[PDB]
């Protein structure tokens, strides 16, 4: 695939563990990053997590132990970023 | 057009989108 775009779902008040969302490749891809965009949803350019991501996981897995760390550091990451924001 | 409204919504539920 030349374009990939993987889609984290993430809210503990409801699961622990985050969820794969969106699992598209090529014009698919393109389109959900343009809606992502659109409709104000964080898109991160992260190539070797893209790639990985589309290797070993499918739409609506949970996130599995491979990964988990790194997906949750993108989280936590995120979450401090808009913090940093929210007060400005 | 190619999204259909089921992606769509996953994408409004997302946290974020990561791309290659």
């Amino acid at each position: 695939p030349t374009h990939i775009t993987i889609g984290i779902y993430f809210k503990p008040e409801l699961m622990p563990i985050p969820m794969i969302s969106v699992y598209e490749t090529n014009q698919r891809a393109l389109a959900v990053r343009a809606y992502a965009e659109k409709v104000g949803v964080p898109v991160i350019v992260d190539i070797k997590l893209a790639r990985s991501l589309f290797k070993t996981h499918r739409r609506y897995d949970l996130v599995s132990l491979e990964e988990i760390d790194e997906v949750l550091r993108l989280l936590v990451w995120l979450e401090e970023v808009e913090n940093a924001g929210k007060d400005v | 057009e190619i999204l259909s409204e089921q992606v769509k919504s996953d994408i409004e539920n997302s946290r974020l989108i990561v791309a290659n």
